[PDB]
């Protein structure tokens, strides 16, 4: 995936951050299904600012 | 002292000040121009 | 596990009173019933409509009859102003002489409610005159019921 | 680790008896019992209320429902590193190891528990309720 | 071994954390991101037990908080006095009380609110007050508004001193825990110093100022004519003239011939016929008695010499066979938690204010007091409401302590422990006794209304049909009336014209009369007792199910305040002791409303009126219209609503306006008390779509209120609406008809 | 409720004659209240009295009955389950532990109402009381005055 | 018994297991996450629905939910 600190656009319909943009913390070089790690700056309905995603679910924008 | 100034610029104080200003203005207006309805 | 809510066997196994409550609650939710098929559902709604028709017919014929029996119609038609219509005979072993007397004054010899249901105006307007005809109409509506 | 065996003869702790006591549920459909052993002798807090003293060594108690055993389990586990386990006692006394079992508490993973009730999928990937319709009982698409 | 201990410069004086909101909680101090942040910030500003866990820290905090409260009170008092000095018709009312009505609050000649400046007499305009400061001041001896002025100035100075003391004893020289724990010293000091010397100096002021000048006023001499207090002090000749004992100084008292001082240390009983007040010599003797009693009481406990008692030793000495270890450890619990003290004290305080209201309407102590029926009613109901609230708060903080700071180990076989044991039997018993009282008492009223509207009043419950008589109360009244002949032979009269006797009237107005008791009053008293037991049941469950429950066995760790435990095991909404206090407050409101209604109707109907005999304001419709609900509604309420619903174009338009506003907000509370935050959050989200589409979404995320927040806002609004409605109605009605 | 109130007031004023009174007292809420309800209430609350009764006693009674239905359904609407559940628990302990009462034993076990069940029963009580009170008032006014 | 359902996003942080007051859960070895653990709910008949677990699980779209079902002596957790 894109190098760390890069900025992508979440697209998973269910995701509280849907159709939004967040900062990629890092990506696992290994083969876990959701190696993407995305910080945010607006906590969801439980107080979390970083979520995990697969590759496709995001767009680097 | 700057701490104190920022304490002033906190929100509720500024809200009170702006509302006091607006209300005082309206009151003085209705004093000097009693019971207007037209124009 | 008692056959309470039949259509809902799980509740039929519930040993709490919520069994009774919800078994009452979902009685007619035929979508949420056991072995519910489409033609089943349809024939059920069909019987339901029949039931509704019968109920409404009974309602109308019952008001017809109660008037035809204990009303002041055939006097009412004469003066459509100072005749208030009689609703239905009042009967109660509790009411004292004051209430009987007070309730008696308003219709005829006996306590009665004063119907405010416009049926008098309607029926007389359509051509209803005599209690005989009201009896006829009531019994015929019950036939259709 | 091996499954323990409920010894019905265990010194019950020091307690003056309270209201949360015996019901007829034990003689009707089910009831429960817990056990453990203490390092020293000490006072503690009865879950159903009242003050009780744990006896130095083994102890035995009686609870109707299960969450009470759960709660006293948690208490002893947290406050003195203690380790209890318990037993569902059926109508006809069919002892059933409710505690221990896996031999190790499920806080730490353990090879041998088979992954159960799991769906290797997300939850947005469930089907519309229009399609689950027409069953003898009402099913939620979540199960399929 | 007890002494004084202190610590220096514990906390500086700076605005640093003033610029740091939420500094007191390391949690909140990390910043806001959602709305509910603000709610929480306001909510737990004073939750000292959750701030930190140092006893000494929380202790210094509550000390300085006390000082703040004190300063505020002094401020408001000085404000009252200055208003009375500068914007009142007080001197006119001093000239004539009987026709000039007190008025101190004046309005400004603006867009139209000047119509309220009611002609209260004395060539004066404004708004009638009910507080009674006029009669109080006359009782004391204030004549010159100069005195009110200097009094207000001194009060302000005292408020400043209180604030300074708070700042000092928090930031510069803070005390220590044991010095906060020296409880025997504290009780000795309070009971002796405070109350003893208060009553003593009170007796002194009464004697040397308020007795003579009030003798003169009642003699009718011109007010400003009467000499000055310092002249009264200086010239023993004048006081000798007034009371021939004063010539002898103090030697006769010293020689133990106290009888000679009886000239102005009297035991009259009864009232003062010219003013309707109690006899000032009698109150002076009373206060002297209280003074010596409490000052002797202030010499009980040991502090630094073996003489005196040890509270803990006395406590343990009382143990019982049926009870096990008895009172052991209570000295600990009390010497260790603020919340136990707060619970006990609030309970006693509320009960005491209730007793104050009752005693005060019973035996009016001020001159010309009995006249203003409006003032009487107002004082009574106000103090009653305050008592109810204090008692509910007692219950609340009791349960709060029980959850938070109780310890099981220290109390193995305690009275406390065994109570916790048989809580189930206790609660079940209380339940049944309540439902029994409810059934009987209220079904009586419904049976009455049915026997009426059916047309058979022959079978109702009144003084006419099948009767019910407060035989016990009539007996007690009889006995207190006949007491002084034999029981207190040196008592010259009953201590209240309510025990029976003649009628004292002033200015064509009744001041008191023996009060009848009817089947009506029986039934009303029993309704009172039922609702009281019900409230007590709510709160006692709230406290005895604090730690755990047969439903939730881990209630303790979940804290004192929380919405539910989810829909689990059938739905767990409203299970916290906080919600217990919620509903208890509800029922408290209901009970107090009913009791003040009882009081108002009884007074208006069968005591009040003017002398011709007497002419009761409703002529006594009570004892026959108060035992049916329809009669209640129509003849009392729907009746007396007249002046309040026609108060327009007059200085009473405000009362009707507030009547309306109170109905409004009272209804408005119901949306909160019924809705559910999930729906609110969804609608909020759609609104956020709307805003954000214009790129105007707020940086602070919008979150619907918390569940408990919805509950609390609902209850506050509802209570406000109800009590405001009844307040406006009472004031308008009684001021119109009296 | 609003629409029916308005219709009723204007038609009362029509049948009586002082429609000017409607056009004047109908532009301010205090006029609405005092002149329309408190003014038209006088007869009903007198349907009976400590004196006797009349044809309107029953309507006054139904007025009061609806008020009670309403004020009781409020308890449903506001209080929620877990509280009553704890209650019923203590209660059942009492019922079985007191002597000579444990003899009989019910079949279906006692619990408080589910959330939705309680909400619905409360709404029912509310609406019933509401409609009863208003209907009684309206009919009493129109008939006892015309 | 009330219904339970895990999902592939079970990160195995055990907060489900760390929360349940009814031992309706346990952690098994897994592969799809780095913790190599997926929560497992093998004892549905003792869940009462208290939803402490659904309160826990930090997966963005939850991971493991509960659904309400019929009742019994065993199920509802009623002491009588
Ligand atoms: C929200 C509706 C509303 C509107 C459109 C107006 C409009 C007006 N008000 Mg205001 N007014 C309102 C509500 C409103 N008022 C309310 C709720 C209050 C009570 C707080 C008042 C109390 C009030 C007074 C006391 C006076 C006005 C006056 C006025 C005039 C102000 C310029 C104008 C006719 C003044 C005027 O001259 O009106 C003709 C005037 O005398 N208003
Ligand atoms: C469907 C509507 C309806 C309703 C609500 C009632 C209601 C009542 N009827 Mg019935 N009644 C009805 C239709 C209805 N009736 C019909 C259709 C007939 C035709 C046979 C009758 C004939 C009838 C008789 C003959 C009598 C009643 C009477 C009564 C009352 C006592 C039973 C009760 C108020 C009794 C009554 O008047 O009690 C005061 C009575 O004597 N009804
Ligand atoms: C106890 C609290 C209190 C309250 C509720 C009020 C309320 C009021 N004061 Mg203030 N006032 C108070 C204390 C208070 N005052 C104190 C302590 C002082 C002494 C500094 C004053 C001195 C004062 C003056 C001198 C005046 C007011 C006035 C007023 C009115 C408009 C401001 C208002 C009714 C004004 C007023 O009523 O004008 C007619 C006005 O002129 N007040
Ligand atoms: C303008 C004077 C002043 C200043 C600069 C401070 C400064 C401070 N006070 Mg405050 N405080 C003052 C007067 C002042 N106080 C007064 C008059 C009192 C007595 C009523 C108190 C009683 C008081 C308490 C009880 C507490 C503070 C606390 C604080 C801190 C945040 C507020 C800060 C050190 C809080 C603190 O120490 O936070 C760490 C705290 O607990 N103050
Ligand atoms: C035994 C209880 C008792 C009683 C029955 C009264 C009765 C009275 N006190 Mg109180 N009073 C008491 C104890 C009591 N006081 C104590 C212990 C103190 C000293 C702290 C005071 C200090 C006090 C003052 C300073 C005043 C009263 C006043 C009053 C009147 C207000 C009611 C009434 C005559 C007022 C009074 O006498 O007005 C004429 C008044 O101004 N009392
Ligand atoms: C508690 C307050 C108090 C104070 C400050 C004073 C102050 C005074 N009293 Mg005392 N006095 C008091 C209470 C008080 N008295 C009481 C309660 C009694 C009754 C026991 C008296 C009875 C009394 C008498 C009879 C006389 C004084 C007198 C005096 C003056 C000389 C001593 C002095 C101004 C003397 C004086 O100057 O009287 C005018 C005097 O002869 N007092
Ligand atoms: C003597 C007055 C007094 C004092 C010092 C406190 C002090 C406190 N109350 Mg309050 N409280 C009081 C009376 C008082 N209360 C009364 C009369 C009531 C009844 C309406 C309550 C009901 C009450 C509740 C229900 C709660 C507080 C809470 C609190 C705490 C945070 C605010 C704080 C310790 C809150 C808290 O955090 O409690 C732990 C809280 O939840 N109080
Ligand atoms: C709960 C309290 C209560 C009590 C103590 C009474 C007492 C009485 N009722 Mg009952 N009654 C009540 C409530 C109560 N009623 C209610 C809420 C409706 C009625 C309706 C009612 C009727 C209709 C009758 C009674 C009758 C009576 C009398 C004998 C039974 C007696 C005066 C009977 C009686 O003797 O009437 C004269 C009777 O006929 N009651
Ligand atoms: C109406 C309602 C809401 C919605 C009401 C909310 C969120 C409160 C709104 C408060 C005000 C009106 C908004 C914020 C005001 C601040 C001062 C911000 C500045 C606003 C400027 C205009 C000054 C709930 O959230 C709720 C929650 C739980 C039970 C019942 C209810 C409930 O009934
Ligand atoms: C009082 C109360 C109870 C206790 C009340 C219960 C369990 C029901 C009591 C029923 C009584 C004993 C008899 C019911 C009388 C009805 C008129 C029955 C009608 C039957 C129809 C078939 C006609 C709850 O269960 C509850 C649950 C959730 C929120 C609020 C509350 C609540 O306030
Ligand atoms: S949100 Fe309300 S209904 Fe839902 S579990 Fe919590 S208290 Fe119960
Ligand atoms: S609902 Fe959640 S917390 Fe309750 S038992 Fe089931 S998994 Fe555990
Ligand atoms: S579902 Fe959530 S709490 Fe449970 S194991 Fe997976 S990540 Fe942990």
């Amino acid at each position: 995936g894109p190098k760390r600190g890069s900025l992508v656009k979440i697209l998973r319909p269910e995701s509280y951050w849907f159709n939004q943009v967040g900062k990629v913390v890092s990506v696992d070089q290994s083969g876990v299904r959701y190696p993407v790690v995305v910080r945010f700056e607006n906590q969801n309905y439980a107080g979390v600012t970083t979520n995990n995603y697969a590759l496709d679910e995001v767009v680097a924008a | 002292m700057k701490d104190f100034t920022t304490y002033l610029s906190t929100a509720p104080v500024i809200a009170t000040i702006w509302f006091t200003f607006t209300a005082g203005l309206l009151i003085e207006i209705n004093r000097y121009f009693p019971d207007p309805l037209v124009f | 596990t008692k056959l309470f809510p039949k259509f809902s066997q799980g509740l039929a196994q519930d040993p709490t009173t919520r069994r009774i409550w919800y078994g009452l609650a979902m009685a007619h939710d035929f979508e949420s019933h056991d072995g519910m098929t489409e033609e089943n559902l349809y024939q059920k709604i069909f019987a339901s409509h029949f039931g509704q028709l019968s109920i409404i017919f009974l309602w109308t014929s019952g008001n017809l009859f109660h008037v035809a029996w204990q009303g002041n119609f055939e006097q009412w038609v004469t003066d459509p102003v100072h005749i208030r219509p009689i609703a239905h005979a009042i009967w109660d072993p509790h009411f004292g002489q004051p209430a009987v007397e007070a309730f008696t004054r308003g219709g005829a010899s006996g306590p009665v409610n004063i119907s405010t249901s416009g049926v008098y105006q309607w029926w007389y307007t359509i051509g209803m005159r005599t209690n005989q005809d009201l009896y006829v109409g009531s019994v015929f509506l019950a036939l259709v019921s | 680790w091996t499954v323990p065996t409920l010894n019905p003869d265990t010194p019950s702790p020091i307690f003056g008896g309270s209201t949360g006591g015996l019901l007829r549920k034990a003689q009707t459909e089910e009831f429960y019992v817990i056990t453990w052993e203490a390092k020293k002798e000490q006072i503690f807090e009865m879950p159903t209320g009242g003050a009780a003293i744990m006896r130095q060594g083994p102890n035995l108690l009686k609870f109707g429902k299960k969450e009470q055993c759960l709660a006293l389990t948690t208490q002893l586990r947290n406050k003195f590193k203690l380790t209890p386990c318990f037993y569902r006692v059926f109508p006809d006394g069919k002892v059933q190891y409710l505690h221990p079992a896996d031999g190790v508490y499920p806080e730490k993973v353990n090879a041998g528990r088979v992954g159960a009730n799991q769906n290797m999928r997300r939850i947005g990937q469930n089907v519309n309720p229009i399609k689950v319709k027409f069953s003898g009982r009402m099913m939620s698409p979540a199960e399929i | 071994k007890v002494k004084i201990a202190v610590d220096r410069n514990p906390v500086e004086t700076s605005f640093e954390k003033w610029a740091k909101p939420g500094h007191f909680s390391r949690t909140l101090s990390k910043g806001p991101n959602t709305t509910t942040w603000i709610w929480n910030l306001h909510a737990d500003a004073h939750d000292f037990d959750s701030h930190t866990s140092d006893l000494e820290e929380i202790s210094r905090k509550v000390f300085s908080a006390h000082f703040g409260q004190l300063g505020i009170i002094f401020i408001w008092l000085s404000g009252m006095y200055f208003h009375g000095a500068r914007f009142s018709n007080y001197e006119a009312w001093l000239s004539d009380p009987t026709h000039i009505k007190p008025s101190a609050q004046v309005v400004w000649p603006i867009v139209g609110q000047e119509i309220l400046n009611g002609d209260v007499g004395g060539g004066f305009q404004g708004i009638q007050i009910t507080s009674g400061f006029f009669q109080l001041w006359r009782a004391s001896g204030i004549t010159s508004e100069l005195q009110l002025y200097t009094t207000a100035i001194g009060g302000l100075v005292m408020a400043a001193a209180m604030f300074f003391a708070g700042w000092f004893h928090y930031h510069k020289a803070a005390p220590k825990l044991e010095w906060f724990q020296n409880v025997e010293s504290m009780l000795n000091h309070h009971l002796g110093g405070l109350l003893g010397l208060g009553s003593l100096a009170w007796a002194g002021h009464q004697i040397h100022v308020s007795l003579p000048v009030n003798k003169l006023l009642d003699a009718g001499v011109d007010p400003k004519e009467i000499p000055l207090p310092h002249d009264l002090l200086l010239n023993r000749a004048i006081m000798a003239d007034l009371y021939p004992s004063f010539a002898k100084g103090i030697a006769p008292f010293f020689t133990l011939n106290w009888s000679e001082y009886s000239d102005f240390l009297t035991f009259k009983g009864g009232l003062n016929p010219v003013t309707g007040g109690l006899w000032l010599s009698d109150t002076a003797h009373h206060h002297v008695a209280i003074a010596v009693l409490f000052l002797v009481a202030g010499h009980m406990y040991r502090t630094n010499w073996g003489i005196g008692h040890s509270m803990k030793e006395i406590l343990e000495a009382h143990r019982g066979p049926f009870t096990g270890e008895g009172h052991v450890g209570l000295y600990e619990i009390l010497t260790t938690s603020w919340h136990a003290q707060l619970a006990i004290n609030l309970a006693l305080f509320g009960s005491l204010s209730i007793i104050v209201a009752h005693h005060m309407y019973a035996m009016p102590p001020y001159p010309y007091l009995a006249t203003d029926y409006g003032t009487q009613l107002s004082l009574f109901t106000h103090h009653t409401w305050i008592g109810g609230f204090c008692i509910v708060g007692a219950g609340a903080h009791a349960a709060i302590f029980m959850v938070r700071d109780y310890d099981p180990t220290n109390n193995y076989n305690n009275l406390l422990d065994r109570v916790i044991r048989h809580r189930d039997a206790i609660i079940s018993h209380l339940n049944w006794v309540c439902i029994f009282l409810g059934f009987h008492s209220f079904g009586l009223y419904i049976h009455n209304d049915t026997m009426s509207a059916l047309g058979r009043p022959q079978d109702m419950f009144s003084d006419t049909a099948i009767q019910l008589q407060p035989v016990f109360a009539q007996w007690i009244q009889n006995t207190h009336f006949l007491a002084p002949q034999l029981t207190a032979p040196n008592a010259l009269a009953a201590t209240s014209l309510t025990w029976g006797g003649d009628l004292v009237a002033v200015g064509g107005k009744v001041a008191m009369m023996p009060i009848s008791l009817g089947t009506s009053d029986f039934m009303v008293h029993h309704i009172h007792a039922f609702t009281i037991h019900v409230t007590v049941l709510i709160l006692l469950k709230g406290v005895l199910f604090a730690r755990s429950s047969r439903l939730i066995p881990d209630k303790a760790n979940l804290g004192f305040r929380f919405p539910c435990d989810g829909p689990g095991r059938g739905g767990t909404c409203q299970v916290s002791a906080w919600d217990h206090v919620f509903l208890g407050l509800f029922w408290m409101y209901n009970s107090l409303s009913i009791v003040i209604f009882h009081f108002s109707w009884k007074m208006q109907s069968d005591v009040w009126g003017t002398v011709t005999g007497v002419s009761h304001i409703t002529g006594g419709n009570f004892a026959q219209s108060a035992n049916t609900i329809n009669g209640w509604l129509r003849d009392f309420l729907w009746a007396q609503s007249s002046q309040v619903i026609q108060s327009y174009g007059s200085a009473l338009s405000a009362y009707g306006l507030i009547f309306l506003g109170a109905h409004f907000v009272w209804a408005f509370s119901l949306m909160f008390l019924f809705s559910g935050r999930g729906y609110w959050q969804e609608l909020i989200e759609s609104i956020v779509w709307a805003h954000n589409k214009l790129k105007v979404a707020p940086a602070i995320q919008p979150r619907a209120l918390s569940i408990t927040q919805g509950r609390a806002v609902g209850v506050a609004h509802y209570l406000l609406g109800g009590i405001a409605t009844t307040w406006s109605f009472f004031l308008a009605r009684i001021i119109s008809v009296g | 409720g609003w629409v029916t109130f308005y219709w009723h007031w204007k038609h009362l004023t029509l049948w009586q004659g002082n429609v000017a009174q409607f056009d004047e007292s109908s532009t301010y809420l205090m006029g609405w209240l005092r002149d329309y309800l408190w003014l038209n209430s006088s007869q009903l609350i007198n349907g009976y009295n400590p004196f006797g009764m009349n044809s309107l006693s029953v309507w006054a009674w139904t007025f009061l009955f609806g008020h009670l239905i309403y004020a009781t359904g409020f308890m449903f609407l506001i209080s929620w389950r877990g509280y009553w559940q704890e209650l019923i628990e203590t209660l059942v302990w009492a019922h079985e532990k007191t002597p000579l009462a444990n003899l009989v034993y019910w079949k279906d076990k006692p619990v408080a109402l589910s959330i939705v069940q309680a909400r619905l029963v409360g709404l029912a009580h509310f609406s019933v009381g509401y409609i009863f009170t208003y209907a009684a008032f309206l009919i009493a006014s129109t008939s006892g005055r015309f | 018994a009330h219904i339970v359902k895990i999902y592939d996003t079970c990160i195995g942080c055990t907060q489900c297991v760390r929360a349940c007051p009814l031992d309706v859960l346990e952690m098994v070895p897994w592969d799809g996450c780095k913790a190599s653990q997926m929560a497992s709910a093998p004892r549905t008949e003792d869940c009462v629905g208290c939803k402490r677990c659904e309160t826990a699980c930090p997966t963005d779209f939850l991971s493991v939910r509960v659904y309400l079902g019929s009742e019994s002596t065993r199920s509802m957790g009623l002491s009588y």
